[PDB]
């Protein structure tokens, strides 16, 4: 049941797009929940922890998303990147976020395509 | 005249750039100097109109809602995401709803100037 899930993260990316927050919201939680059960590992679910952060942190929720991208920071680069936006936010946890992006810019130094809304180049 | 055009482009391009990334300063800048650039073209061309949306949406980003907010009343009826940006500071502040209303429903039943374009955050 994939395609269920594609749909709606499509879906979430269209809402965002729109700059409809709190739209957002109830879906990213839905999605976090639904592919928190499937896998650990997986790209669905990387995607979906990165998309449930970015939601919590675009609607003024700063608190929960600190920990949300903390325990996943090292998965995906867009997890590590809300994560050090709601660190600078909230003044809290620099140290391991300038790790985390430390080692991410290395790993493009020395010789990570997701392609999703509002990711950094 | 022939490179003239190619800059508002490709200030247009940096702006929807920066929006679609975390960086909202950087467009904040960008927005400003496009609208002080466009002043010099008359109020038909689009590319006004465009200008004017992008800055008004950039300062609504901003948490500028009092600047947004008046920017986008100054030429509401021209856009439709001017009217958007308008809406919303409406909500934001409950200032001037009863212009809101009587903009929304004439943008809203017409469609069901300028209403369409490709630009970040058009609303359907």
């Amino acid at each position: 049941a994939l395609s269920t899930i594609i749909q709606l993260q499509d879906c979430i990316q269209q809402a965002i797009q729109q700059l409809n927050y709190s739209t957002a919201e109830f879906l990213a939680e839905l999605l976090y929940a639904e592919c928190s059960i499937l896998d650990k590992s997986s790209v669905y679910w990387s995607d979906a922890v990165y998309l449930y952060a970015l939601s919590l942190f675009l609607n003024k929720s700063y608190h929960t998303a600190f920990q949300i991208s903390k325990e996943f920071k090292e998965y995906h680069l867009g997890i590590a990147y809300i994560f050090g936006r709601c660190a600078l936010q909230l003044s809290q946890g620099v140290n391991e976020a300038i790790l985390t992006l430390l080692s991410i810019i290395n790993v493009f130094s020395s010789n990570l395509n997701s392609n999703l809304v509002h990711i950094p180049d | 005249d022939d490179q003239a055009l190619s800059t508002i482009i490709q200030l247009q391009d940096c702006i929807q750039q920066a929006i679609q990334q975390l960086n909202y300063s950087t467009a904040e800048f960008l927005a400003e100097l496009l609208y002080a650039e466009c002043s010099i073209l008359d109020k038909s061309s689009v590319y006004w109109s465009d200008a004017v949306y992008l800055y008004a949406l950039s300062l609504f980003l901003n948490k500028s809602y009092h600047t947004a907010f008046q920017i986008s009343k100054e030429f509401k009826e021209y856009h439709l995401g001017i009217a958007y940006i308008f809406g919303r500071c409406a909500l934001q502040l409950s200032q001037g709803v009863n212009e809101a209303i009587l903009t929304l429903l004439s943008i809203i039943n017409v469609f069901s100037m300028v209403l369409n374009s490709n630009l970040v955050h058009i609303p359907d």
